[PDB]
């Protein structure tokens, strides 16, 4: 849950949402 | 005089239908939007096929060009020697088209090689260097698309393959719903349009390329497409995001899947199969494969759809059941 506009992968934004 | 009537005219705002388009690369989601435009907006105007020319052109060279590369690596000679020199014009002049402008020469060398029995023998084999479909379509229809006058068709900018690094939004209406529909054609974003783009999704479609099941093993994976595909549709389906969404599954290709099933066998991607190499055992067992991933609470299921992306009354069905399915939902 970093800054917004940290460019991340699909695969680490599911992760942290979970 | 005659006092001017209601602006509005007795209609409201549209209810809106927010689609997140899913899969791996290849599954058919540029497609299916191409294919949304077709049906429920205009479909592609004449400058519009115009400026899908160079993509058309630059899609045939590259497919040549992976079909030769390919030759090399597998270690198949031409059918007559002097196809080399036309393979080595073929890279000099590869160029040569990014001004949408196939020269004669290029043509002819495109088309010698085509037809050769070596290259042929190469195409057979596809599977092991993972040719992307739409190769014969264009190299087998050479003629037509080399011409001077040439304007792409409606199904030529169809089976075009274009960039897709981000997210896409592209709008369209449908039973006076307004649809939102964002293509994740990329594995990268910020992570606030990440949350934008995930935020109040009233459906997901997830693409799977049926026809995938055959394809050799590449250095830069570590499991094979279909199974990377599963696990993609795996995070998607129990993530927080997507609790109570309506999750429809295009098993997509299912030309292909139907053409390929005949002589490869699906053992190839699940070595544990026992079932019979036929189309409808064997994309049964996909299915469930797929479906046997959704492990949310027992109303909510997923909505599986066969599907051939290229075909629009196909799609023109499907979508006239995925959307029944929402309004249901709603
Ligand atoms: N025969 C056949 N070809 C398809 C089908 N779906 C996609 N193709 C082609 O396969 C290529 C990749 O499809 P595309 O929509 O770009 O996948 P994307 O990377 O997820 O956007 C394209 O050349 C499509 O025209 C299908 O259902 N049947």
């Amino acid at each position: 849950g970093s800054p917004g506009s940290e460019v991340v992968t699909l695969q680490q934004f599911l992760e942290e949402s979970n | 005089l005659v006092p001017r009537g209601s602006h509005m005219d007795g209609e409201k705002a549209a209810k809106e239908v927010k689609l997140l388009l899913l899969g791996a690369g290849e599954s058919g989601k540029s497609t299916i939007v191409k294919q949304m435009k077709i049906i429920h907006e205009d479909g592609y105007s004449e400058d519009e096929c115009k400026q899908y020319k160079v993509v058309v052109y630059s899609n045939t060279i590259q497919s040549i060009i992976a079909i030769i590369r390919a030759m090399g690596r597998l270690k198949i000679d031409f059918g007559e020697a002097a196809r080399a020199d036309d393979a080595r014009q073929l890279f000099v002049l590869a160029g040569s088209a990014e001004e949408g402008v196939m020269t004669s020469e290029l043509a002819g060398v495109i088309k010698r090689l085509w037809r050769d029995g070596g290259v042929q023998a190469c195409f057979s084999r596809s599977r092991e260097y993972q040719l992307n479909d739409s190769a014969s379509y264009y190299l087998n229809d050479l003629d037509r698309i080399s011409q001077t006058n040439y304007i792409p068709t409606q199904q030529d900018v169809l089976r075009t393959r274009v960039k897709t690094t981000g997210i896409v939004e592209t709008h369209f209406t449908f039973k006076e719903l307004y649809f939102k529909m964002f293509d994740v054609g990329g594995q990268r974003s910020e992570r606030k349009k990440w949350i934008h783009c995930f935020e109040g999704v009233t459906a997901i479609i997830f693409c799977v390329a049926l026809s995938d099941y055959d394809l050799v093993l590449a250095e830069d994976e570590e499991m094979n497409r279909m199974h990377e595909s599963m696990k993609l549709f795996d995070s998607i389906c129990n993530n927080k995001w997507f609790t109570d969404t309506s999750i429809i599954l295009f098993l997509n290709k299912k030309d292909l899947f139907e053409e390929k099933i005949k002589r490869s066998p699906l053992t190839i991607c699940y070595p544990e199969y026992t079932g019979s190499n036929t189309y409808e055992e064997a994309a049964a067992y996909i299915q469930c494969q797929f479906e046997d991933l959704n492990r949310r609470k027992d109303t909510k299921e997923v909505y599986t759809h066969f599907t051939c992306a290229t075909d629009t009354k196909n799609v023109q069905f499907v979508f006239d059941a995925v959307t029944d399915v929402i309004i249901k939902n709603n």
